[PDB]
């Protein structure tokens, strides 16, 4: 009439009440509050450095209960901390060469991110630096200096350089090194930044153990590269963003190469095609979204959307069930509001991961509440 | 004995009137034996040499108390001591004549409770021995009360040894069961022949189903019979079996949801963390409970309120 | 009816629910027949023609509704409506598939209450059909829960006219009830051979007393058994007999001593004279439940209260 | 699970509580206000005259339950409303006789007194009177005068004067009237006014059928009258006051003539003497008197116990347990307090009667509370 207790036990809790009811509503809300009360996590430093260093030591080389590896990693993959544009697919890369993807003063490497580089791959006096251990730099010289890279390879690291003479063919030195061995990849337009912020959790879902390559095209040429179509091959392929960032040209460019047709995940801005990413059921089943990341949209300043980049494979990663990136800054669009709502299960959300500093609290709360937290 | 099992949780506390109710356990022989646990590791048996006498069954008694006493009044934080009770509700005598006397009262406030109503031509009841000058059933004197079918008092012989035990003694009732103005005979009332002793055998007389009519036949009645003693556990474990009891070194938070403050389920969430499974195991049988008829062990009204039993992992940070 | 016997007082504003009542007790067969009467007069008589035809059960409770809807609906100061129901709650069925399966839900809700735990070298409990090769009883697999010892259902030649009727099948047991580590051989389970059906008897499935355990012999036990299907009336009156329902053109005025608001037994005595008697009467049984656990027809547990009833002569002067 | 209500009920009261203990008590309170609310009647009239009309309107020719006769009556005794030294002990006498005892002006027979007497003797034309319809003066000419009883005489009844030249003669008319059949009297002092009314309820007392006699006699004489002497003759005699209302040497007279030695019940003061009366044994038993009367005491004026005199009566009839009347017109004294204490059972009083209009509420107050009221 009565249950043996726990010997470390601080109380014998009894709760009683004339009425099975409030009992009844007692035990609910305490059941409630209890599970509750854990999973609403911010990552963020005072600088877009620090958010990617903390991005690094919470998921990569971490014990952290969504951690996307526990133990040391062999890859890195750096970005331009200014150069969205050239790190911009680097996302998926990060994700199936289960690497932080961390970001640099284009002048001097620095020695936070040094740091986190040592700790994140294990590097030792002892030890011998085999051929793989290796650090991916995307982007040109005019994102990641070449006083950065030596400095890496100073250390004794294996550095490759992922780039080109624009963001499509760093773009493609990126997706090259990434598989596309599920007849499957992403493309998206030169300036659509968001987008691929966007899309990147989603390319960053490893799918029978690889990820997903995006592609950048010149989205107002008449066909797509050559480097491109043969990159491409006779792959199923998803345009992300509207007809202003990829147009129809590039589309039948794309259809023709690869004799398969290619589909459109897009809205008229760039909240409302991040909506239609958690949409589309290829990258998200309806009432099964449960783990979700929030980032700035690049509203303000593009080149902050570097929080989605570095948080994409992760995202992507995250647990058993792949999480999206809402982007928003000061306000959520009414199209996540519903997207999220239709996403998540009638039960609500599990988890939620603030990246980055100034994303403004209604927000928050906003998310909390269509997530029911 | 094992975290989690059917059983009492003392708190340290209460640990003198818990071992008091087992002491009158191996004193009245509803315990036959206790098996006492310091933390995991046995350490004694309590178990009367010879249950007829009743030295022995002090002698265990006094051991308990004293055994359990320092490691009970000094248990430390993390401490426990289990007793693990062998028990038998039907071998219970009443050892003391006091507590015979007061369950004696207990059966005497019965007396004047209404078992059987008096007939009359819509309703089945008590009707008279002999029909009237016709042929047909007339109303009996009075309504079948207790007083009526049993009487009681602590059985002749009785002594501290082979106990005082409370007595049932069926009485006669020449009145019986039908309906005014019918022709068919009045039915005989079976009376107690059976759980005709009750020393507060390990357990409370079950009021519900003691000195009970049980009618036969449906919409025509063919044989009525009444219960002696019936009895519900002492605790909600079955009338032979074995008990486990914990004292442990917590407080005791009484939550009561009808005062005018205790801890809100929000404030108790805040100040302690608990084990989901025995939030949701419980919430379930609260659910049935409520829904359905069913009652369960982790449920109980006791005095007059619904309760649940919750033993917190720890305090909550911050 | 007569004043004072025992039976329901319905209000004027609840006539339709009450009635409802009564016509849902023809169609489940509940009822056999309701003798009506207006004011003192009996008027006229309900009665299913055939108890076996459902359309039979629909006309009895379509003329009783018909007989009494003008009379309950206009009824004037100082007017009433008895009714005289003959019943059998034996004979109750369940009408709507839909209701059957809801109460083969009740019954499926127990399946998960354990009857038994697994037994230890501490505590009596569940063991299995065979001993080790040494002779000592081993624990069994699992404890003793009701999804073992009957599964549920409707019965197969279940219709409207005949009725949905769940039925309970006794299952099988291999295992045994022992202590582990002992020599003795596990005692067999008697199952349930009785109460195997439930129409919704004219009552509630009692479940304190439907499918639970009675262990007989203590230090070592010699018999276990588990009753099937019993069941408690609805209304405390008897299983078969007759009850009276009345309406009365009064208000009904509910005193929740719980509520923030209520009207205190001072201000209730302002208002209202009542019959010493009848509060008397009440008291005592409040009483004798209270410090003996002794239930009452007066007094009764009904949705998590403790209920009295009480009709004032009339109002207080000044 | 319910009874069967009157269709006369107002409402449908369904008392409802999930701790049974709180029913326990709601019921037990509801009990309690419920047979409270009913038993404490004032008897009072704007004057003196009225109070004894009203005494007699309620309780002779009269259907209320502790009424002393329910049909017409065929005695009156009146008094004179400011002489309570000649009326004394006429209280026993209207016990007997089944009589009321009025109140007159001393000059003019008062409207209302005379409409009292042909109400409660039912005095009309048509109807014979036989020599039984009578009225008793207990008084001289002085506190009931010649014209009164000339008025009395006009209207046909028979009227008999039990009188003497003083209080004391006027007794023994009086006592005479009686008769002392049960070998018992009663004895008080001339000025032992107050102690005349404290045992007027138990002279009143029908014991065998009897009431039993008072007399006055001088209490600060060597020796008690031979007329007393020989009314007393050889009878059980209880002396009512101190040794100022009534001297050692009359107790003394007293035995010397009895033969038999005579009681006393006595204290300081009246109020005192009042309480003995009641602590008294032959009088009241202890734990068993339910019936009280409260009238003034005579502090503030003597002729103002005359409301104890036209209630005596009454309070000696008053139903099967006879009624004190307890003395006290501004307070009760502590031996009253304790008396009434020590007369009432453990559950308290069934009857409490105030007469007159002058008794102060702290005297009602406090006889409410000794008889948990």
């Amino acid at each position: 009439n009565d249950t043996i207790a726990s010997q470390d036990t601080p109380a014998k809790v009894v709760i009683k009440a004339n009425k099975l009811k409030d009992l009844k509503d007692y035990v609910d809300d305490l059941k409630t509050y209890n599970n509750t009360y854990s999973n609403v996590v911010t990552v963020a430093g005072e600088d877009r450095i620090e958010t990617a260093i903390e991005l690094s030591s919470k998921y990569y080389n971490s014990d952290d209960k969504n951690a996307i590896t526990d133990k040391a990693v062999n890859d890195i993959v750096l970005v331009g901390s200014t150069s969205i544009v050239d790190g911009l697919v680097a996302s998926p890369l990060a994700s199936e060469k289960t690497a932080p993807l961390l970001l640099t003063s284009k002048d001097k490497l620095d020695s936070s991110v040094k740091s986190e580089i040592k700790r994140v791959m294990n590097l030792k006096s002892d030890t011998g630096i085999n051929t793989s251990k290796k650090v991916y730099l995307a982007g040109g010289v005019n994102s990641i200096s070449k006083d950065v890279e030596n400095e890496l390879k100073n250390m004794g690291l294996k550095v490759t350089r992922l780039s080109g003479e624009d963001r499509y063919e760093t773009s493609l030195a990126i997706a090259d090194e990434i598989g596309l061995d599920n007849d499957k990849a992403f493309v998206v337009g030169g300036t659509g930044l968001a987008d691929a912020m966007s899309i990147a959790p989603v390319a960053s879902q490893l799918k029978d153990g690889d990820a997903t390559p995006i592609v950048v095209v010149d989205g107002k040429a008449k066909e797509i590269s050559d480097d491109a179509k043969s990159f491409l091959g006779t792959s199923d392929v998803d345009i992300i963003g509207g007809k202003n960032s990829v147009s129809k040209e590039i589309e039948e460019s794309i259809d023709s190469a690869t004799g398969k047709t290619p589909d459109r995940i897009s809205g008229d801005d760039r909240q409302a095609t991040n909506a239609e990413v958690l949409k589309e059921d290829d990258y998200f089943t309806d009432g099964e979204v449960v783990n979700y990341f929030v980032a700035k949209d690049g509203s303000t300043k593009e080149d902050q959307l570097v929080d989605a980049l570095a948080a994409a494979p992760i995202a992507g990663r995250f647990k058993e069930s792949p999480a999206p990136i809402i982007l928003a800054t000061d306000t959520l669009s009414s199209d996540q509001n519903v997207a999220v709502s239709k996403a998540v299960p009638k039960d609500g959300g599990t988890n939620l991961v603030q990246v980055g500093k100034g994303i403004a609290s209604s927000v928050i709360n906003k998310m909390k509440d269509l997530l029911d937290m | 004995a094992t975290t989690g099992t059917q059983g009492y949780t003392v708190v340290k506390n209460d640990w003198k009137k818990a071992v008091k109710q087992l002491q009158d356990g191996l004193k009245d022989n509803s315990i036959g034996k206790i098996t006492v646990s310091f933390n995991d590791g046995v350490v004694g048996e309590v178990a009367p040499k010879s249950a007829n006498k009743k030295a022995d069954r002090d002698a265990a008694a006094e051991k308990l108390y004293n055994l359990v006493n320092t490691q009970l009044d000094k248990l430390g934080d993390g401490d426990y001591v289990d007793f693990s009770v062998d028990y038998n509700l039907e071998n219970k005598i009443i050892t003391n004549q006091a507590d015979a006397e007061a369950i004696v009262t207990k059966l005497n406030s019965l007396n004047e409770k209404t078992l059987i109503d008096i007939a009359t031509k819509d309703t089945f009841g008590m009707v008279s021995k002999t029909q009237d000058s016709e042929g047909k059933n007339v109303a009996a004197t009075k309504a079948l009360k207790v007083k009526d079918v049993a009487t009681f008092g602590l059985k002749s012989g009785g002594s501290e040894d082979t106990g005082y035990v409370v007595e049932m003694k069926a009485g006669a009732v020449e009145d019986k069961y039908g309906k005014v103005g019918d022709s068919t005979a009045g039915i005989a009332i079976n009376l107690p022949s059976t759980g005709l002793e009750y020393a507060g055998k390990g357990t409370t007389i079950d009021f519900n189903k003691t000195l009970k009519v049980d009618v036969t036949g449906g919409s025509t009645p063919s044989a009525v019979a009444v219960s002696g003693f019936v009895t519900k556990d002492d605790t909600d474990l079955a009338k032979s079996g074995t008990i486990n009891v914990r004292v442990i070194n917590a407080k005791e938070e009484s939550i009561d949801i009808d005062a005018s403050s205790y801890t809100s389920a929000e404030n108790l969430a805040k100040r302690y963390v608990f084990d989901p499974d025995e939030i949701s195991e419980a919430y379930k049988a609260i659910v049935a409970l409520q829904n359905d008829g069913i009652e369960s062990n982790l449920v109980q009204l006791v005095n007059g309120k619904y309760q649940v039993i919750f033993y917190p992992e720890g305090k909550r940070l911050e």
